[PDB]
RNA sequence: GGCGUAAAGCGCACGCAGGCGGUUUGUUAAGUCAGAUGUGAAAUCCCCGGGCUCAACCUGGGAACUGCAUCUGAUACUGGCAAGCUUGAGUCUCGUAGAGGGGGGUAGAAUUCCAGGUGUAGCGGUGAAAUGCGUAGAGAUCUGGAGGAAUACCGGUGGCGAAGGCGGCCCCCUGGACGAAGACUGACGCUCAGGUGCGAAAGCGUGGGGAGCAAACAGGAUUAGAUACCCUGGUAGUCCACGCCGUAAACGAUGUCGACUUGGAGGUUGUGCCGGCGUGGCUUCCGGAGCUAACGCGUUAAGUCGACCGCCUGGGGA
């Protein structure tokens, strides 16, 4: 999992406060960071099923976030996927 | 998920009915106070009220005759995966107008004899015994 | 009788709470130490109309029918059917006294012929042992049936400790129509009950208050 | 209309399309509703009359065609649009327990084997035997060494996991659950054909490893026979790395999600106020109503409902 410090670095990065953690972004980002993050986990560990389970269910979060921000506004979904570095 | 708040709310009576609870509660709507005002103006329940800004709360005060449920039976007919409409001169007979259906018409949440009476259709709520 | 009598004798102390039956819910007060409290409250005024139905049912000549048949409650009913002209049971409730109250009536007739032989000698010119045989038989028709024996028929009414433990009379008489005034611990079932009185069933000071209570009005209900 | 046991819940899931959608107002008027207009050929069905000597038959008159289109209107509900809201769903903080997963390491007990000290005639097996093993010194017992596999006690109708499954100890990487305080987002939800993934054991391929166990096989017994059950050996396999297979009575023979409906006695982990009363999550056993063909299930439903999916349609052939 991030630690503390990640979080509340990404929180104030994409939040529109210190306290705002349930926004679209903010979400976004965290399980961005996570996945990243786990991507070297499963080059050393590619028979790890049960932790790539929960992998895949921040990438399915995410996507559902990300879409969800799409039909609610562009262009702050444009600016996410552009500085979050995804391609949809 | 809750898909049906309106069958929720006739399940909820029928359940207290046959728990013989005095009144039930539950989340509020608009619509769940159109029906209500037709079970009390029907003589089916008793009372009702609303408590609550934000989140109001809608009680419905249920009522027992000789100690046995005055709600003999009512059930859901036009249900989300199912919607039900019916022309003015299609509006049904529950327990050959002994009971009655609610319907949602252009005039408001109403009776099956009230619908017939305005010369109207509508979806075809529930039916109630 | 009132709310003091009935808390001075132990009316008011129930049973366990592992054991309420939750169709006693409402006439329960509280809880004390894991044993229940009927609220008395409402044991008052219940308990006082069924007492009016009764002195209205034994102004009318309907017979009641004593029910209780606890080992220390047998004497206690017992006298209080001494001492009101009455008929009673304090013996096990056999299964068929009034819905298959054609046999048990021959039987007691049988009491009856032996009740006449008792008192007449007529254990003599027998061989002794047959005569023993027609006095155990005696003792036991005495120790079940020697307190409905005069009735001559079905009765109007009944009066109930431990609707539960008597709730072959309560479903005989539901059978045949019958309206029952018992009472009703909180451990028991009144679903068969016309006239419920909660109050402890089982202790012997809150169980002859019942007694008397029901004694009394049917004295004075038969004063009329 | 069904799907615990009669046929029937996919082994488990993620999830596109599809289906369905918490609550407030406005707006639309598509679905829905109302009215009208055009059309829906005649004949036929239906009714009330007539003449065939009556009926068949014919035929006068009268109703239906339950649809489509357009126009005019209503706006409760569903849909679209806009703004919201927080109760659903999610994020953050702190903490809690855990055989959840992947990797590495290590410890002790035991079996087997190798070398050795003591020592002699048995051991081992079984219903009884025999095969086997032992004077070329076994079995027993003591020491040293090698190796593989599994982790006694703890241990628990205990725990964790989507299911399959997961049990010594330590470390590294890592997923989820639950609890209590608030905040934050503001319907972002539920289900899911096709798709994709995971998926016991056995089995397959390549390379290793191999103590014990053990399909096959060999012998000995048993038996009428004994391709068995029992015994003595024993090879694949069981173990490891990677790939494949994709099936099990993969079972609760019970699909997932949400809401509601009397009670009693157990377990486990949180947390509240002073061993005592509150409030949470999962879990055992009974049982009420209800349901059920019955057996039984029974707030962890097989009860009362809603959303979606999967499946069944006599036995055999299959």
């Amino acid at each position: 999992s991030l630690s503390t410090e990640a979080t509340a670095k990404i929180v104030s990065e994409f939040g529109r406060d210190a306290n705002d953690t349930g926004s679209t972004e903010v979400q976004v980002a965290l399980l961005t960071a996570q996945i990243n993050h786990l991507q070297g986990h499963f080059a050393e560990h590619k028979k790890d099923h049960h932790s790539r389970r929960g992998l895949l269910r921040m990438v399915s979060q995410r996507r559902k976030l990300l879409d969800y921000l799409k039909r609610k506004d562009v262009a702050r979904y444009t600016q996410l996927i552009e500085r979050l570095g995804l391609r949809r | 998920s809750m898909q049906d708040p309106i069958a929720d709310m006739l399940t909820r009576i029928r359940n207290g009915q046959a728990a013989n609870k005095a009144a039930v509660t539950m989340p509020s709507s608009k619509l769940k106070v159109a029906i209500a005002n037709v079970l009390k103006e029907e003589g089916f329940i008793e009372d009702f009220k609303v408590e609550g800004d934000t989140k109001p709360e809608l009680e419905l005060t249920l009522k027992y005759f000789q100690g046995k449920a005055v709600v003999e039976s009512i059930q859901r007919v036009s249900r989300p995966g199912l919607r039900i409409y019916k022309r003015k001169d299609e509006l049904p007979k529950v327990m050959a107008g002994l009971g009655i259906a609610v319907v949602s018409t252009s005039k408001g949440v109403m009776t099956d004899r009230a619908a017939r009476q305005a010369g109207l259709g509508g979806e075809i709520i529930c039916y109630v015994a | 009788v009132s709310m003091r009598d009935m808390l001075k004798a132990g009316v008011h102390f129930g049973h366990q709470t592992r054991y309420w039956n939750p169709k006693m819910k409402p006439f329960i007060f509280g809880a004390r130490n894991k044993v229940h409290i009927i609220n008395l409250e409402k044991t008052v005024p219940m308990f006082n109309e069924a007492l009016a139905e009764l002195n209205k049912i034994a102004s009318r000549k309907g017979k009641i029918l004593f029910v209780g048949t606890k080992r220390a409650a047998s004497e206690a009913v017992k006298d209080a059917a001494l001492s009101c002209d009455q008929f009673f049971v304090n013996h096990r409730w056999l299964g068929g006294m009034l819905t298959n109250w054609k046999t048990v009536r021959q039987s007691i007739k049988r009491l009856k012929d032996l009740e006449t032989q008792s008192q007449d000698g007529t254990f003599d010119k027998l061989t002794k042992k047959e005569a023993l045989m027609r006095t155990r038989e005696l003792e036991k028709l005495e120790n079940s049936l020697g307190g409905i024996k005069d009735m001559g028929g079905l009765p109007d009414a009944l009066f109930v400790i431990d609707a539960d433990h008597e709730h072959i009379a309560i479903k005989e008489a539901n059978n045949l129509g019958i309206p029952v005034f018992a009472i009703v611990d909180t451990n028991s079932d009144p679903d068969g009950v016309d006239f419920v009185i909660p109050g402890n069933d089982d202790a012997i000071r809150a169980v002859t208050l019942y007694l008397g209570a029901v004694a009394a009005t049917v004295r004075e209900g038969r004063s009329q």
